């Protein structure tokens, strides 16, 4: 019953920004975080980022850190990454999770995973 | 960071065989923090096993997973051809790592 | 209030805190939902010492305190109001006016080494007895007798922290118990926690 939902493929020129959205429905958009991760061709996943909800920490991964910055709208539930600094072959895609590994109110390590997936979008 | 180690480079097994992959940690992960993740051909990955050998979605009569302390595997039984998927293993202890991953194949 | 109270990260975690120092939790605005309390996941009795968890969907409070340890199962009958024994006295201390619940449950798949547990510790010898819901972490030496040690910690000097000790292999009873306790206060305050 739970949806998820994203933008579609988008292309983008090294030097520019992309934004990306991910909608989320059927649970309160509350009580979990959004993790958001990368997945290119030819191999597994990444880490790129932990948001949280009820506050605006973050738990950027140290490999893109200081570069990744996304924000949250609880208005419309929404997850929106304003990537920037684009380069040539970093074309992947792109996945927002509802996470159960990370407490959104407290922070302390949770047991279990990423349960629900969105369809991912293409740069 | 925390790096994992597979080595079921191909599985090379007719469905309804015995299945067994391998998560080998590095130096320690903790019993209570793992995953495992189906991934179909053209789709998303979706959560199958949260710790040792817990359920999470469905399982009907085929994944399990067992290990302790360092060492950690799946196992699957009676495989019906359809799922022939690729496998990956997660780990929770230090920041997070998804593992390389496994391909299975169709033993024609 | 759209929140919604997160106790599915006391009963869901990895890491609970000692005997001898644990962790308080305290809940602010939020709706909490008691279905999965008792519903689903019985291990052990919800040990409801005051009201009753059938009737625990309509009332509400103002805030709500867990706190969370991991315990002997011998000892588990020591955590009760009216009751005194070796962790009722220097450990952990529960008023007789106690008001809400006490949760345990069988830890051993998830505190269990080959050699076993040694990062428990709890305190054996004390001065006093402690007073309700304080904490009392120092590192000292026990001065017994008529000697007065200067951090010697040799005869007649015991350090009061003693590692704990688990085992996979031993049988039930000394198997770690983990306990969560939640604690309520009904008073004429602005309620800020309440269920559907
Ligand atoms: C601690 O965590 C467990 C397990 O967490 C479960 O799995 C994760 C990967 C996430 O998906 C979590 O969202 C999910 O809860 C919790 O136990 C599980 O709780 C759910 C919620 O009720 C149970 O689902 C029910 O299962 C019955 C089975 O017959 C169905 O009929 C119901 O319709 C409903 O789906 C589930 O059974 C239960 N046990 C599992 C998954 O093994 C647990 O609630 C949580 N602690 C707290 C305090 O919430």
């Amino acid at each position: 019953q739970v949806q998820l939902v994203q933008s579609g493929a988008e292309v983008k020129k090294p030097g520019a920004s992309v934004k990306v959205s991910c909608k989320a429905s059927g649970y309160p958009f509350t009580s979990y975080g959004i993790s958001w991760v990368r997945q290119a061709p030819g191999q597994g996943l990444e880490w790129m980022g932990w948001i949280s909800t009820y506050n605006g920490n973050t738990n950027y991964a140290q490999k893109f850190q200081g570069r990744v910055t996304m924000t949250t709208d609880t208005s419309t539930t929404t997850g929106y990454m304003e990537l920037r600094r684009l380069r040539s072959d970093d074309t992947a895609v792109y996945y927002c999770a509802r996470d159960y590994t990370r407490g959104a109110w407290f922070g302390e390590s949770l047991i279990g995973g990423f349960d629900n997936w969105g369809q991912g979008t293409l740069v | 960071e925390i790096v994992l180690t597979q080595s079921p480079g191909t599985l090379s097994l007719s469905p309804g065989e015995r299945a067994t992959l391998s998560c080998r940690a590095s130096q320690t992960v903790s019993s209570t923090s793992l995953a495992w993740y189906q991934q179909k051909p053209g789709q998303a990955p979706r959560l199958l096993i949260y710790g040792a050998s817990s359920r999470a979605t469905g399982i009907p009569d085929r994944f399990s997973g067992s290990g302790s302390g360092t060492d950690f595997t799946l196992t699957i039984s009676r495989l019906e051809p359809e799922d022939f998927a690729v496998y990956y293993c997660q780990q929770h202890d230090t920041s997070l790592t998804f593992g390389g991953g496994t391909k299975v194949e169709i033993k024609r | 209030i759209t929140n919604l109270c997160p106790f599915h990260e006391v009963f869901n975690a990895t890491r609970f805190a000692s005997v001898y120092a644990w962790n308080r939790k305290r809940i602010s605005n939020c709706v909490a939902d008691y279905s999965v309390l008792y519903n689903f996941a019985p291990f052990f009795a919800f040990k409801c010492y005051g009201v009753s968890p059938t009737k625990l969907n309509d009332l509400c409070f103002t805030n709500v305190y867990a706190d969370s340890f991991v315990i002997r199962g011998n000892e588990v009958s020591q955590i009760a109001p009216g009751q005194t024994g070796n962790i009722a006295d220097y450990n952990y201390k529960l008023p007789d006016d106690f008001t809400g619940c006490v949760i345990a449950w069988n830890s051993n798949k998830l505190d269990s080494k080959v050699s076993g547990n040694y990062n428990y510790l709890y305190r054996l010898f004390r001065k006093s007895k402690l007073k309700p819901f304080e904490r009392d972490i120092s590192t000292e030496i026990y001065q017994a007798g008529n000697k007065p040690c200067n951090g010697v910690a040799g005869f007649n000097c015991y350090f009061p922290l003693q590692s704990y000790g688990f085992r996979p292999t031993y049988g039930v009873g000394h198997q770690p118990y983990r306990v969560v306790v939640l604690s309520f206060e009904l008073l004429h305050a602005p309620a800020t926690v309440c269920g559907p």
